[PDB]
Order: C-alpha cells, then structure tokens, then sequence
DNA sequence: GCTTGTCACGCGATGCCCGAT
DNA sequence: CATCGGGCATCGCGTGACAAG
C-alpha cells in the first residue's frame, strides 16, 4: 500500500457510511455516485434544519384507530390529491425539494432533482419569467411555465405558491432568504366514430345510438328532456344551423354542416353532420342526422374557411343546459 | 485544434470541476452540523449527525407541512355512494373556520350549498380518475367558494389497519373521493331564456364586467341590475318576446366584479326555430357606455 | 463507435505531530 | 519558552480504465 491510497480509502469509507444513511430505498442508493451522495446528504441536512424550526393529529373528540391510521398518511394523501408535485426553490434557483410525483409528470427522479439548479428543468424561453417570480411586495404567487418532460418534449404547468423565508440554512451569518414554496400542476378514436341521432321536425332529439351517448355524454332520456337541439348549439353556430335547417326544410337534405355541440361536461365538441328528412305518406315526419366528431384543429379550419359570413361567427364562450 | 489534446484538457477540466463540487459539498456539510477542521473529520461528524437524525426523504408531517405552506387547503376523504365523510384534516379549521367535529360523521352534501348538491353527485358517481370542481362550503349560515381537486381511490387503503370494533368496519364502501379543498370600453354577447337566466356567455365578459362565464352562467341578469333599473330591464325582456325578430335596446346599471356600477346598453332579440317559429332563447349584445 | 462521466491511481506540495535541539 | 527537521497524513492535479447511453 501507500499513504495516498489509505487516505482515499478512509474518504471512500466515510462516503459509504454517509450513503447507507440516506433516506432512500437500497436500489436507489446502490445506483448513486459519490457526488450525488454528498449532495443528497447536504440536502437532507438542510431540510431537517429547516423543519427543526418551522415544524412542530386528529381532534381527540373524533379519534378512532382507523382515523389515526389515515392521519399517519395524510401527507401522501395530500400529495396524491395534488395532481402534480411540490417544488421548493431557493433564491439561488436551487431545488430545495421536489416531491416524488415529479417522476409521474416529468420523468425525472426525485433523487436527481434535489439540490440542483431549477433552470435545468425550465425551458429557456420561460426561465426569465420564473426569475421575476423568485424576486409593492406581497407574497402569494401564481404563474405558468414549461418544464422538461421525458415522457413526451415539454409540459406547460401552472405554479401556485408563496414566497416564505427558508430558515436554518446557516449562510455566511446571513438572514434567511426567500424561497418559493409552489405546487406545479398540468394545464387544461375519432377515426370513423360516426353516430346518428333522430330528431323531431323542430330538431328535438328523440333517439341516439351508443357511439352518440359516448361522444355527447347524455343518456338517451337526458338528450330529449332539454328541449330542441338549438339548446345544444354553440352561439357562434346557431345561425348556420338555422340556415341549414331551412335548407333541409326546402329540399329534404341539409348538406354537410360543421358546428359545435354542448356535451354533458358543458364542453364543446365539433361535429360534421348531415340531416335528412324522412317522410310518412308524402309528408315530413322526423329527421335523421349523421355526425362524425372532429378535432379542434379541423373545426377551426372549417370555421375560418366558412362560405357564409354571419353574425357571431367568431365568438367563443361557455354555456349551460337545463330541462 | 488537436483532437487528442483538446479531449485531454476537456477531461481534466471535468475532473477538476468534480473535485471543486466535492469540496463545496463538504463545506456545506461543515456548515450544516452542530460543531464544525479537515475533510475526514467533517465527514465523520456528518455521519454522526445523520445517524442521530434518522423510506421517504421527508416524513409525512414534513411533506404535509410543505404542501400546506405552499398552497393552503385541507384534505377530505368522502365515500362515493353516500358522500359520507370518512376523514378530514385539522386544516379545515383554518380554512372553513369549522372544527373536525362538524365534518366527521357527516356527508359532503350536508356541508355544501344546497344549489350545488346535484353538481356534487355528478362528481361522485362511478390519466387516472381525477376530479376537480368548485362548490360553496359552510362556515346565519355563511358560505365560501371552495375549489376542490382530488381523485377516486379504492377503499379500504392498503396499510391502514381496520379493527373489528371500528366505525368503518360496517360501512363497506368500495370507492372514495380523496381531495383537497382551497379557498379562492368593449362588449360581449350572451343568450338567456325568457326569464333572464344566462345560458350562454361570451368570454369577453371578463373584459367588460369582470366576471368569468361561470359566475354569470345560471344566474339571472336582473340580479346584477340596479333596483331602479330592474323593472325596466324586466319589461325589456318581456317586450322582446312579444316582438319576435325586432331588436330592443335598453340601458341600465350592472354590478361589476368590483361591486362597482357600470352603465350597459343591451340590444336583445329572439331566435326563432325555423320550423315551428318558437322562441328558442334571447340573444343580447351588452356594451359598455 | 463516439460522448460524457465515474473511479482509481500516481504524484508531489503542504499539513500536522513531535522529539530533539 | 520557542525553532527545526521526520515521517506520515491531507489535498489538489492530471491521466488512464471502464462503462452508460
Ligand atoms: C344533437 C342536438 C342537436 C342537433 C344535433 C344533435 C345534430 C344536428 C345535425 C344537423 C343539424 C342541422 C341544422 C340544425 C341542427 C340543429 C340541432 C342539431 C343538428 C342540426
């Protein structure tokens, strides 16, 4: 042997002693490198130091064993109800903490994100914005960014959080800095899915097939209890639908018409439809409309390529429907 | 340049930066332990402190603390069948000014506004099975708008022990909602019924009266109107029905989002079913003055 | 078949310890 | 009370083996 190897071996022994103590599963620790071992040790220490100041059950009146068990996982229950992940970032743009669920949204391992620069995860076009959120002086924050997604590739996410002092960081003795405690959440079969609906002569629906109940979301009864079909139509398409209804009254066939229908979610769905008149003893009896749902891009393309220029043609809004 | 020498120097710089990172982390360690010397002693003291401190990185209470410090809110776990409150966090007291006794042994329908009860059912019957909505919760009875976001989970949860003589032992619910609740010169077109209820609202309303379409949809327009103008507005809506196709202009005052009165000119006409000539709804164009 | 990075090693320049001046 | 040379320990540098991707 030689003194250099013995010093390096003492250093590696202390590094392995640090590594075995980290609060991570053994399969995660065994795949770590010395540098990230030290980094995660520092991170655990700083987190414990902050919680040793900022931190510290079910109201005894309502305490049962099962309620205590639920209370012991309250934190994970909250993390799962988040629909996103937690992110605490220092003034130095370092990730003080990121919850495990970041892997379920971005693909990054919690062990690789902590104590790293947050800008490594932020898009280059949005980083500046983030910085202005890190620094006339109220506290609450809410904004939008785009973060790298390895499952995609980027993902736009809404950050809702606050600026609070990150105590117990022993900087040099400096006073504590202002860290961002934020919650990051995401943002909000068409190949021949043709469905047919039967209507009265005033376009009151009366019948609908399975794929129609799947597209629109109404039970066959719920579809007919809400009046005529003009209650289902976007206000930007009501006049086109009325025009094509007049056309079908005149000639028996409406022709292809693209318009928006209100679902049971109070959402809009583009449909390309064709209404035909059915006759009994030479008189009109009911209507048979054949619809094929459309993507948003195709719908807006048909809208910008419209032949008829009518009022409200370019309006966008929301609606509700009652019986 | 020379590929070999360039690669050699790049590699040397990589290793040098690695060494600098290691010494910096060791200095952070010495800053982060009780009393702190050379690298080996700092590492030994770090091992000792981490031993005394100590699988999740944070404890459950630390994670809950981080989330509640980030964006407030309180957790509740209800049953999908009856809405029976299975669990509610103590954070309900700082959020709704309500003790845990009010929610336990109760049902979420009993805690919300009656007008939202039906809405609640739509969110409980039967990406993941996420849920998110907005309701009004209790606190004379006072109510607050609460945004809820959660998920559908199979019951009972694994890990939690359920004794024989526990209240949950007889309920036998299969699915539960686990959620967090948190407190929170232009014109626009709209469609009402013949009573004045907003059934369609243009998105421009925010730039016109400060309200989102959800705050308008379902409500009557007369509720936003000034009492000295309410009968004028009502008679406008009544006369526009008798004169189908004809336009009717009416000026009134509108309670903006900031509880401020604006002057609005509304032009209303009626939409006729092109077959039965019946009144489908009333189209209004509401403009700022 | 190349890139980036992890780890061990050899190698001196100082560091600390400590009899011996 | 220092000051001084021993021998080992600490520590920063560059380089080569080796492997994940
Ligand atoms: C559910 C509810 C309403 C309608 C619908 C489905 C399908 C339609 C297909 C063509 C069509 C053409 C002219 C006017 C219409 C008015 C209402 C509806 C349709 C129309």
């Amino acid at each position: 042997s030689n003194p250099s190897k013995r010093h390096r071996d003492r250093l590696n022994t202390e590094l392995d002693r640090l590594a075995s103590l980290l609060p991570f599963p053994q399969d995660v620790i065994n795949k770590l490198d010395k540098l990230s071992v030290l980094r995660l040790s520092v991170s655990y220490l700083r987190a414990k130091s902050f919680f040793d100041v900022s931190l510290k059950g079910v109201q005894d009146n309502c305490r049962t064993k099962f309620r205590e068990g639920l209370n012991l996982q309250e934190g994970e229950f909250l993390l799962q109800a988040l629909n996103g992940f937690v992110l605490v970032v220092t003034t130095d743009a370092l990730v003080f903490y990121a919850s495990s669920t970041i892997q379920d949204y971005l693909g990054f391992q919690q062990s690789d994100v902590i104590h790293q620069s947050v800008y490594e995860l932020i898009h280059t076009e949005d980083r500046a914005e983030f910085q202005r959120q890190l620094h006339n002086s109220f506290m609450e924050r809410c904004f939008v960014c785009r973060l790298r997604c390895l499952l995609d590739g980027f993902l736009a996410m809404n950050f809702q959080g606050r600026l609070k002092y990150l105590h117990g960081q022993n900087k040099k003795i400096l006073p504590p800095q202002l860290a961002l405690f934020a919650i990051a959440t995401p943002l909000q079969r068409t190949k021949n899915f043709i469905f047919r609906t039967k209507h009265k002569l005033d376009f009151t629906p009366t019948g609908c097939d399975a794929k129609g109940k799947i597209v629109l979301g109404y039970t066959e009864a719920e579809l007919c209890m809400r009046g005529t079909g003009y209650q289902f139509i976007h206000a930007a398409d009501m006049l086109y639908c009325a025009e094509y209804h007049v056309r079908m009254i005149k000639t028996g066939e409406s022709g292809m018409i693209v318009f928006r229908l209100l679902t049971k979610d109070n959402r809009w769905t583009w449909v390309q439809s064709n209404a035909r008149l059915v006759y009994k003893n030479g008189r009109p009896d009911y209507i048979i409309a054949t619809q094929r749902p459309l993507t948003d891009e195709e719908g807006k393309e048909h809208l910008r390529k419209r032949t008829l220029k009518l009022p409200f043609m370019f309006a966008t809004g929301e609606a509700v429907l009652y019986e | 340049m020379d590929k070999e020498r360039l690669a050699r120097e790049n590699h040397s710089e990589i290793e040098r930066r690695r060494r600098n990172k290691m010494t910096a982390y060791i200095t952070e360690l010495s800053d982060m332990v009780p009393t702190c010397p050379d690298k080996l002693t700092i590492l030994r003291m770090a091992v000792s402190h981490m031993k005394s401190l100590r699988p999740s990185f944070l404890t459950d209470q630390e994670l809950k603390h981080l989330i509640l410090e980030a964006a407030d809110g309180f957790l509740f776990i209800v049953s999908c069948e009856t809405g029976r409150v299975v669990y509610v966090s103590d954070s309900v007291t700082p959020v709704l000014n309500q003790p845990q006794s009010e929610w336990f042994g109760s049902t979420l329908y009993d805690q919300v506004h009656p007008d939202d009860v039906d809405k609640l059912r739509e969110q409980l019957s039967t990406m993941g099975s996420r849920r998110s909505f907005i309701c009004r919760m209790r606190c004379e009875p006072h109510f607050v708008v609460v945004h809820c976001t959660g998920y559908i989970k199979a019951w009972p949860p694994a890990g939690v022990s359920l004794p024989d003589d526990d209240p949950e032992a007889g309920q036998g619910s299969k699915f539960c909602l686990v959620a967090i609740g948190r407190l929170q010169p232009t014109e626009f077109i709209s469609r009402h019924n013949i009573e004045g209820i907003f059934t369609f609202v243009d998105h421009r309303c925010v730039a016109t009266v400060g309200y989102q379409p959800q705050e308008l949809l379902g409500k009557n327009i007369v509720e936003f109107c000034h009492p000295e103008d309410q009968q004028l507005l009502r008679d406008s809506f009544q006369q526009v029905v008798k004169l189908k196709g004809q336009v009717l202009s009416v000026m009134f005052r509108f309670r903006s989002k900031n509880q401020e009165w604006l002057w609005m000119r509304t032009s209303s006409f009626t939409f006729q079913n092109p077959y039965s000539d019946e009144i489908e709804y009333i189209i209004c164009t509401n403009t700022n003055v």
